[PDB]
RNA sequence: UAUGCCAGCUGGUGGAUUGCUCGGCUCAGGCGCUGAUGAAGGACGUGCCAAGCUGCGAUAAGCCAUGGGGAGCCGCACGGAGGCGAAGAACCAUGGAUUUCCGAAUGAGAAUCUCUAACAAUUGCUUCGCGCAAUGAGGAACCCCGAGAACUGAAACAUCUCAGUAUCGGGAGGAACAGAAAACGCAAUGUGAUGUCGUUAGUAACCGCGAGUGAACGCGAUACAGCCCAAACCGAAGCCCUCACGGGCAAUGUGGUGUCAGGGCUACCUCUCAUCAGCCGACCGUCUCGACGAAGUCUCUUGGAACAGAGCGUGAUACAGGGUGACAACCCCGUACUCGAGACCAGUACGACGUGCGGUAGUGCCAGAGUAGCGGGGGUUGGAUAUCCCUCGCGAAUAACGCAGGCAUCGACUGCGAAGGCUAAACACAACCUGAGACCGAUAGUGAACAAGUAGUGUGAACGAACGCUGCAAAGUACCCUCAGAAGGGAGGCGAAAUAGAGCAUGAAAUCAGUUGGCGAUCGAGCGACAGGGCAUACAAGGUCCCUCGACGAAUGAC
RNA sequence: GCAUGGCAAGUCUAACCGGAGUAUCCGGGGAGGCACAGGGAAACCGACAUGGCCGCAGGGCUUGCCCGAGGGCCGCCGUC
């Protein structure tokens, strides 16, 4: 097919042709099992000390006393899994392999599948995104790489009348539950994704929930962020290109 | 929802009688013990049995059937076309860490072919032959006497 | 770091001399201008109006700067104990905003007019 | 419990094909595809010739593989094929996807069935 | 209706639950030796008042210098009094001063003290004098060299296994060890020091041929780097101490040459950029620390408090995280960008100084002995005839010789020179620094969020807990009454809240006091399930239910 | 073993290398493993891309008659 290029203003200026890629049909579970696997891969090995609890010379009486066979130490019960102040029974464990193994093909058959997801508008409209768009992805001249203040890419974006995504993002959800004490109190909607050429755009990588990437390393992540296709993006001229033989 | 999932509440999970699941005793020794005795059922037979060359005093032919060959002669445009003329060792695999190639006669050859190997099956020329093709015995080939 | 923990930590842990930025309060609209900067350090010769808690819309002098608690005392912002007594209600400088400031120091002066730094 | 989405509309379309039109075939090549992938045919190209006849739409009821030869000019539909199998079919024949033959022959008839 | 049963209400007891996190756990990167110049550790001191912790050492929570920093400060710890600071304190970085006693502990001795100048003891040098030097002890593990189990598995058990594991002795470093072939043996017209990682492979090999044990060559990677003696030929041409004078060593050989691209020697060709020695000396990168750093604290409403809702506005190479009286890019610290310094890489790379590579011909001049090798006895190994080592005995050749190529001998062929030595990098660990987290969240996670190796137990080795949360702000309750009373109580004051008043957020159950409903001093025990009656019931979150009659009317079914 | 998914006479990379948004991720790396021939202690030799008959599903026809993948019973082939 056909994608309308646009220039810094907004205006149309030509038009190139959508490489083939962007027609690979859309696989749901196979891009949701990549973003799956990349998920975990990043995950850090962790588990209790393998000797806690176990530092006591602890001994059952037997029978005899009208007591348990627990051992115990001065008076104490210990060591034992039933035992306050006892080991853990079946703890997490640091040897345990937490990565999960991806055969290139089907990792690279999801990422296409997930470029494909994006020139479809009734399925980023489905993810979420909010913008008043028919045509999709946007593609946008390669002087976008050259811009530097955010607020100017702002206004391309609001002249691409996408900018209503980052308003949707534009709003944190502190989280139920404990992340809080480890770091994790926010989180946010996933907006635009800017694919880039030469390198990611500084200046719009700061809009709330955009993500930034360039065409030589955009992964299933960025494409499909959760595992969910149709990610509104934004490509850039020779991105759009670069992107086709991934 | 998983078989283990599941166990919570049945107190013997699955292993019947909770006296069963304990030590060794419950699977008669550890690893093959009795294999002999108790055990010895379906388990393969005590006793030696024959000897190994010295590992390099072995040779490992490189193999092919004929069928392979045949199947693939016009894909196979990168090699000779006459009145096919194949060289073996430029179309086997693994022809570098083997002592020799040898071509097999398994299957049908629907093709005139010369074929250039260090060995052929008997098989191997009576079906090259028949399909009016012929079978030439390289340098190294010229180990047989 | 970007864990809580720490971040909390490195700011009650953190040394004197780097426990004044914990006494900083930002600057009313002319001392920005005059001074190209947003903030700086409240300092017991200072002015400043209260934006914020019981208080808010109060104006007074900086009566005590207290490092170890990171707290100020301003004048006439203060608590009736039982006894009759008036005592001060400590500020965060947080919720401050500096209106006059107390130059008689060539240092804090030459700082704060100086460009590369900040006072 | 199929996780492919596509094998999964693949289905559901064989089964209206085969309750709307006076297909049999598509109903049964259903009934297979959603057994477990273990039983699907993995059938190379030596197969096709040998049981193939021409103006016949071969049927495969799973994926069509490269081994063999085809000379056959023959019309085979199957869930997928290799790269290399759906290019020596064309060269003497056609490749056909199971959705395209269900459009062209939704009565399902003049079809063989190959494993 | 007492004693009393069941349920609830108000108050307690208790500290579950929810929420919170100054502590843990685990991973990653960086870094990495200390000590006779007396370490690490311990003891005892040291403050205005000072018990504990921290710091420090009779100059005792500190003294001095330089840089940073800044109007405050006098540690944890918010007291009283008092003091210090513009003579620029506090605080931070670097360097320096002081640094009791015991401690390897070293003049002798000793439970931290004492007695009459001390490297005690063992060594090297030696001016033969402790004159100059070394060693000793420590460190989380990692590393090297020695000593070396058993439970256990084999469904018993002895070989085997657990396992060269646990534990013990000795010793080094920041990493160790190994290492430039008497190699390999995809046998070749082939590879070319050594670790390590992936694989080769549970393969070959071992084994009551049971259970079990278990490599290597090669290959793909990481990192790469090669050299020095002994002797031949020379023969004092030399080295060490000292400013010097001078002294010591050295013909039992200092020094030159030389080191399998064998060398030397005699005769030649050519030439040096090899090596070895020394000089100089980084970039970059990584880690940490630091400087700078945009934009709202606008209106209304609620609230004790706006960081809430609604309205208006702004920055962003910064929408990581934290703090601030509640959900904060724009209030404060930070964060992005940019910049500065220290450490490591590294005294390495590069560069330069000197030396001089190599080749021909001749020459049986040189080339490491209890060795190579064989036998007896053991251990060990996958090592089987064919692993490595110990022990007793025997024991060779001399490059024209010798060793190896998985049984022995002989020939051939291919490889390679043992019995002297050094060697960077790539790899192990985690004390120390920093960062991180689908880890735990106060009976968890460390034994330890708190006085934690604390309190406490044991003669000793050694053993070893529990204890987190007032509030926005102490505003931490003035005055009065009562009382033996700084107790407690009453009234009162503060605050949004005292049912937030001190182990003071919330406040479960067990259970206790008081009390409400039901039952109750003639009656029977798995305490209930299902039916049906009594009595009891504020609202809210359920709104149905009863009787006459009529309609419908299954099985069944009359007087 | 099984369920699901990729690729298919092939399939997968391992250590590790480069890139980068720097433990994720993008590219590279096929050493090697398993599969593609077996039989035999070994030496050593080395196979049905189909020859026959039944016949399920499905297809065809002029509605019992044909074609009949898979499957079943045999032949035949490799090797000891
Ligand atoms: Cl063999
Ligand atoms: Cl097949
Ligand atoms: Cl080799
Ligand atoms: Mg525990
Ligand atoms: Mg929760
Ligand atoms: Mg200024
Ligand atoms: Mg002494
Ligand atoms: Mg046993
Ligand atoms: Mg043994
Ligand atoms: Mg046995
Ligand atoms: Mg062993
Ligand atoms: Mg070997
Ligand atoms: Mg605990
Ligand atoms: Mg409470
Ligand atoms: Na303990
Ligand atoms: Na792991
Ligand atoms: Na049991
Ligand atoms: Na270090
Ligand atoms: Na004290
Ligand atoms: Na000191
Ligand atoms: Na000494
Ligand atoms: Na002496
Ligand atoms: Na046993
Ligand atoms: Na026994
Ligand atoms: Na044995
Ligand atoms: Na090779
Ligand atoms: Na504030
Ligand atoms: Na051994
Ligand atoms: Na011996
Ligand atoms: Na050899
Ligand atoms: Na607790
Ligand atoms: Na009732
Ligand atoms: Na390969
Ligand atoms: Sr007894
Ligand atoms: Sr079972
Ligand atoms: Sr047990
Ligand atoms: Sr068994
Ligand atoms: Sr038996
Ligand atoms: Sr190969
Ligand atoms: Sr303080
Ligand atoms: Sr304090
Ligand atoms: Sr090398
Ligand atoms: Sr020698
Ligand atoms: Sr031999
Ligand atoms: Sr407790
Ligand atoms: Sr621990
Ligand atoms: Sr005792
Ligand atoms: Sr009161
Ligand atoms: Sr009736
Ligand atoms: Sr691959
Ligand atoms: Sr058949």
């Amino acid at each position: 097919m056909q994608a309308t290029i646009y220039d810094l203003d907004g205006n149309t200026d030509g038009e190139v042709d959508l490489p083939d890629v962007f027609e690979t049909p859309v696989r749901s579970d196979l891009i949701g099992k990549a973003v799956r696997a990349a998920q975990a891969n990043r995950k850090q090995d962790y588990g209790s000390d393998e000797y806690a609890g176990l530092r006591t010379p602890a001994e059952s009486f037997g029978s005899g006393r009208g007591q348990a066979h627990v051992p115990k130490l001065d008076g104490r019960a210990r060591r034992v899994p039933q035992a306050v102040k006892g080991r853990s029974a079946h703890p997490p464990k640091t040897e345990k392999d937490r990565s999960l193994d991806l055969n290139d093909k089907e990792r690279q058959l999801a990422v296409r599948s997930a470029l494909a997801a994006t020139a479809d508008a009734d399925l980023v409209a489905d993810r979420g995104h909010e913008f008043d768009r028919d045509e999709v992805p946007v593609v946008v001249s390669d002087d976008f790489e050259d811009l530097v203040k955010t607020q100017e890419v702002v206004s391309l974006l609001e002249a691409l009348d996408v900018h209503a995504d980052i308003d949707r993002a534009d709003e944190t959800k502190i989280k139920a539950g404990q992340g809080s004490a480890r770091g994790r109190k926010y989180r946010r909607p996933a907006s635009i994704l800017f694919v880039t050429s030469d390198e990611p755009s500084t200046a719009a990588r700061n809009l709330a929930g955009a993500d930034v990437a360039t065409a030589s390393e955009v992964n299933t992540e960025d494409l499909a962020p959760g595992g969910a296709p149709g990610r509104l993006t934004v490509f850039t001229e020779s991105a759009l290109a670069e992107v086709a033989e991934r | 929802t998983s078989k283990k999932k599941r166990q919570r509440g049945s107190r013997t999970h699955g292993g019947g009688s909770h006296k069963n699941r304990r030590g060794a005793g419950h699977r008669g020794g550890r690893g093959d013990a009795g294999r002999d005795k108790h055990e010895f059922h379906n388990h393969e037979p005590l006793g030696k049995s024959g000897f190994k060359r010295p590992q390099k005093v072995q040779e490992e032919a490189a193999t092919i059937d004929v069928r392979e060959i045949d199947e693939n002669v016009t894909l196979l445009a990168a090699d000779d076309v006459a009145e096919f003329r194949v060289d073996v060792r430029d179309v086997v695999e693994e022809a570098d860490d083997a002592d020799y190639v040898k071509v097999l006669g398994a299957g049908q050859v629907r093709h005139e072919l010369t074929l250039i190997a260090d060995d052929f099956s008997e098989g191997a020329r009576e079906k090259v032959e028949g399909a009016g093709g012929s079978v030439e015995l390289t340098d190294l080939g010229e180990e047989r006497q | 770091s970007k864990q809580p923990d720490k971040q909390r930590k490195s700011q009650r842990r953190a040394p004197l001399h780097e426990r004044h930025k914990q006494v900083r309060a930002t600057l009313s609209a002319d001392l920005r201008e005059e001074y190209g900067q947003r903030n700086v350090r409240v300092n017991a010769g200072d002015t400043v109006e209260v934006l914020r808690g019981d208080f808010a819309g109060e104006e007074g002098e900086v009566i005590n700067v207290d490092l170890d608690k990171a707290v100020i005392h301003v004048e006439d912002v203060t608590l009736e104990k039982t006894d009759g007594e008036e005592v001060p209600r400590p500020l965060d400088t947080s919720n401050v905003r500096v209106t006059d400031l107390d130059l008689e120091d060539e240092k804090r002066e030459a700082r704060l007019e100086s460009e590369d730094d900040s006072a | 419990s199929k996780t492919n989405p596509r094998l999964s509309s693949l289905i559901a379309d064989l089964k209206s094909a085969a309750r709307s039109s006076g297909g049999a075939v598509w109903g049964d090549v259903a009934e297979r595809l959603e057994k477990p992938r273990r039983t699907h045919a993995e059938v190379n190209l030596g197969r096709i010739e040998r049981y193939a006849q021409e103006d016949e739409t071969v049927v495969v009821p799973g994926k069509v593989l490269g081994s063999g030869v085809l000379q056959k000019d023959v019309t085979v539909a199957a869930v997928d094929f290799s790269g290399t199998a759906e290019t020596k079919i064309d060269q003497v024949g056609e490749a056909v996807s199971l959705e395209q033959a269900i459009e062209n022959n939704p009565e399902g008839s003049h079809v063989r069935v190959i494993r």
